[PDB]
């Protein structure tokens, strides 16, 4: 819809979400980085 | 925005007696409104946030109804320490206060 | 004891530059989103800008728009707003406000403390 | 005392590329969306592409659909426009406008602030 | 998309006389419609928004009204530096605009 | 053998501090988040606070917001709370409690493994 | 955040019979709700996590069900060992208990 | 030629601990994070275990969470794995698997190169 | 987790006729899925990865397609070499195999 | 890793007029991103690194622009020893070139 | 003026290995890490290997992986690359290109200097 | 360097209870931090080391807790000889003491 | 490396007024930012050092704040002796200095 | 109090090389890193070089790499700027500076100590 | 320094069986560790060093293993005179062992 | 203490031929790696010393090199006198020979 | 050994300027390097012994600095009756010499 609101709505959550995952991510990349 | 107006401007009423607060917005702010007292040389103070919910440690003398243009603040027993002047915000849409309605000794 | 402290105050002429301070204690600071909140007697209570958590985001009112920054830094747990350009519409009281009481998703902007407020006048 | 300054304009062979850049100052960049705005003398003002705050959802008009290409760089504060395969069609007075005023969600999508403008021109 | 028209093309008031100006579009835009300021050599300044609501800094003699498919623009009392062409625009559906009334001194 | 075993329990006086430890083992103990659950008689159970796998983050409930403090040690295994300015309100049994039985992206914030608890009593 | 309660308080059912507690929640939590099994003088016991799927350990007996604001823990025939207090926790906005249903003897 | 060889394999009595280990070969070792992957007939192809490219992080599946500890020597090109506390479900074809056919950030998580595999029996 | 799943369990094809091999993930996994080739006494064999990216060494007759909870692995012109049981993993959230599917002779 | 893909082979301008060369990648590479020009016989040259940052001692004829997927280098009056082959590097994930532009007299 | 000269250059036959060395002066070599680059006619440039400023990392494309070495002594500022069981595709001009104009934390893996570049041909 | 801030100045306890003092660093210190005991006219005494560890000959009664910013020491009943000043260190950044903290009878 | 930028270039203030001189960075410096004061003929002496902290002997007068890409140095009641040209450096990646601000009488 | 003191300037024609020294004095040299920096009218202050406590490390601008060179002397409390190759773009007053206040791990870098500096000109 | 740990304490197994013992540290120790075996009325013997290296004359029947904090060693098939007391030494950071773990008949 | 190998064991190449010899080390050596020729019936002969510096009196075509643990031996292009076994030896830490590599005609 | 190598290896200058001379070496001498003098005819002349010590009965003309491996001779107004070959040596580790390099009219 090109009529859709483009700036950001301001009421958004500043709170940090205390829901997301604690848990550590075992699909991070475990190859060494060469850039 | 949306436009916040409040009515009356101040009203007078006795110890012991109710009091009526009505806020009024432009436009649909749905259930998100909070109400706000204000003394004299003291900050604003959390009453009735949401629509109706109570902000902890305030007593269940403060009763808040109403949703979308018209919500109304109404204390049921209005006590020596409750004269002063009350505040509407919504957070719908923006952060709008309204212009504060005071409460007067009769 | 949401404890909510501001400073910075005083008087400064029109035109010049002007810093604000609020230091918060007896709450997780860096968990929660920051707000400062301005009392023009005759006009009201009038909101002037909004932080996120990490600084990510930050928001402003169209009256304060590109000539107010506000900042914070979680290390210290103080909450800054940089006044530049200020004009004779700009004096008030400007309080410091923490967002909501608790986490709730779908409620949030309604400021759960405020601070006792400092006193920003600009004139000659 | 939003100010929008746009460059990149010049003369131009049919088939060719250019590249308008839009310079944005005096407001919160990354938080609003911004335009592109064609005017063409006998024809009128016309809507050319739209751009979301960080670039995500892009919208281009039917009669640039396909060729023209919208950018921004929210770190530099720069909106740039591609126009690849110029036509003769093409030449006209070229806007770039914000979105809004402030704020508002039920309202958005009419150009409060407006540049100078650039000229492009497509002919041999 | 919505296609938008002016009516009459150019107009011949005196300064200090009422001057009125008429948008119609081919399609409902609801409450979606702007104003613009075009002067020779100038960027198009933003007059009305909405339907009627003011741009910050535009003086109460510029009067918007009208909704649905029939908009109207007028002007109090036409003064030295109104004179210019103005443009009508809708963005409830599209972005569209129409081909622009110019204001002429009589 | 997923083992929790809280400790530094016992009863103390209204306005002073205490200190629960938790010993884990049975799993890679980096790798999960821990909660701190309290079970008051009369009212059920209620979340104390939660501590991510490396202890960026820390949550807590409204109630004990900025009295209580949790962390972590990788090292030794543990889990630690530190209850300042204790109150009649926080007679009750804690639990250490393990998020999730395993990893999910998108289920996580339910206890799959409790430990036995220990009573913190308050009074004079 | 969201209140939990639970309804009814008790269930009597002989083993061998089925048992139903239910759940509601004041808003939407989605399919996140946890069911636990507390024993007297022992730790919660986690039985059911998401909305149906069942923890390592337990028996096809236990049976969760529903999403949204209306849910339910079914016991097909429950055996002696069965016969606990349940507690219903919601993870999509906040951690939150429900007050806890017994089930004794009938 | 990325050539992987296992051993340590043979039969163990449930409760027991068995050893696997690695050789790797072919490739520059340390720059690449190494699996295990388990295959059991009538069950199919399971993940066992993850290592980051220096050893900091490791993961395990949650049916050998607590039991295996994997491990790896980037001096001598060998990726071991502990198995303590075998039961008789353990019994299966043990691959040591590489991470990706070569890095690509996005893209991480599948086995380019498996070894021959060796088999662990649980039974008395 | 996520739990794969393939279909149908055996495909009977003659070689030179084209065979195509289906994957099905309970939740997305976007584009984020290898397909693995194994025969009898043999460890498997990366044939794709990602979602259509084909490992080195492997000839344009394998061709695979798909995003979200739909896979698909097509054999374009079966060899004689190419009959096997080919496994379906996904590694956007976890490791999880397919139980994996036999290609066999007509 | 990215695959990089330059449009078009060659460009054919003459001397004083504006050339334009387009760098494009399957996948966002952000700002990094660098152009090289080779002479025939001679080691490539940096002209511009990042995305538009120019290497020290290159005129500020040559203007490099884009981010993401879409990037230009960008020529404001090329002089005779322009004439070369340009290519176009990424080094935000690996290190990949493009297959280089052919700019020639026209 | 900084140099960057290769040597070691030459014809092998396929099997066989080659020793190309790379000398640079002008700057402190210490204190940047090299790159070898590949240009095949027909193919375009390629990459070849990387090396941290003191050797700690080496980091090879995919089809190099596992033949091709590179090292580096900064007592005699030279760069090597061993490429051992060399083959026909591997005929190109190898270049030594040193990363980045200057250091910058944000902005490296860029050719800034290149050598001259030296010829190796596989063939029989 | 590193600012140590002790907190509260001096506590009030009494024989046989439990005494607790904080210790509190401007920036991480991890695990590097001793408690010092001084009595009036002595030198002081290492009690605690690392953020833990006790030092040979001190009873166990003193226990030592925190990591970071979070420094606790805890007497877990106090004695008559136990009324002193305890010292703060950090080791991880320099070198710098805490103010001190007095226990005395109550 | 980051590009610093100081403004205004030069500032009129009376002795006992407030000065305010600013500081941007081109890119994040997070919290390594120094301040220095040169007079005619003299070496820079540091007056604030990282964003905020004060060098041994420089008067509480000067208040250094600021984080990220913003930085200010404010003088509170301007002396005599403080009319001179300050720098603006970063140190967070590389070592680049500003083009300096200097403070005039008025 | 740590005095600074720098010679070794004067007048030398392009293409020539000129030595600086600076004698240090008031405190422990050899625990401290020094820096040199520039000083040119109409360009302002400019970093050219640093050298470690020991003199391990050596670190020099983009401007001057590869021309200056850094060294210390820890026995005569002495540092040295060795500039060969000079160009016209050197003419500058080049300052003595000891890095930070005092030992900070987290804070080094800045320039707590100068000296008068020396004044170099090249001209013909 | 570090405080050694082994387990179990006793382990009990036939000749012909194998027999793995464990130590674990409490911090890191890398790839120095040496292991012991004391017959009683004996000095010790060194039969591993390192982490996994062989004494001269001992068999290659012994095989230790393990790095970082983890180390086991590993007797492929016991005899009779191998039923003696294990200890495990770390010679990383200072020099200590571990309480010693016994082999016994079943 | 270091372990030397070299591969391959043998060999062929024809005279006129480059040939090369690989030194491999468990830990790195440095620099400091000697290589040696001897003829069947005579003593090894010094040829490098160092890495890659050359004793005095050999002939130019020897020209080895490497360091840490990966050393090579190339002769340029060999003669009938350089036929022999060649043997690699380090003396960073003991003094360890290889096993030695024979180059013998084709 | 240690290499000496001189550059330039001669150098035109006239009377009263200043010359400088550059001596490095391949490895580090620490501070024992000496600079000589010789005319044609007659034996070199010791100037600069240690690192800029210098001999009893040289001018103040002569100048010696550097240490490690890089070392310079700077003759602060070049005089007529010392023009001459300088060589530069080492005493550190053995007894080498430098090519010596010659000052010459201009």
């Amino acid at each position: 819809d090109p009529n859709a609101n483009p700036n950001v709505d301001p009421n958004a959550n500043p709170n940090v979400d205390p829901n997301a995952n604690p848990n550590v991510d075992p699909n991070a990349n475990p190859n060494a980085n060469p850039n | 925005q949306i436009v916040m107006t409040q009515s009356p401007a101040t009203v007078s009423v006795s110890p012991g007696e109710r009091a009526t607060l009505s806020c009024r917005a432009s436009r649909s702010v749905t259930s998100k409104l909070a109400w706000y007292q204000q003394k004299p040389g003291q900050a604003p103070r959390l009453l009735i946030y949401g629509a109706s919910t109570r902000a902890t440690g305030i007593p269940a003398r403060f009763s808040g109804s109403g949703s979308g243009t018209e919500f109304t603040l109404t204390i049921s027993s209005l006590q020596s320490e409750d004269f002063a002047v009350y505040f509407c915000q919504q957070y719908n849409n923006g952060f709008t206060f309204g212009p504060g309605t005071k409460v007067d000794f009769k | 004891q949401v404890q909510l402290v501001e400073s910075g105050g005083g008087v400064v002429q029109p035109g010049r530059s002007l810093r604000l301070s609020c230091a918060a204690s007896g709450f997780t600071f860096r968990n929660f989103g920051m707000h400062w909140v301005r009392q023009t007697p005759g006009k009201g209570l009038e909101w002037v800008a909004v932080i996120w958590h990490d600084g990510s985001n930050k928001f402003y009112a169209d009256s304060v728009e590109g000539r107010f920054t506000i900042s914070r830094d979680n290390s210290k747990n103080m909450i800054y707003l940089q006044m530049n350009s200020l004009r004779v519409e700009d004096t008030a009281i400007y309080y410091c406000a923490r967002d909501s009481l608790f986490y709730d998703h779908d409620n949030s902007g309604y400021y759960g403390y405020w601070g006792q407020g400092t006193l920003v006048t600009v004139s000659s």
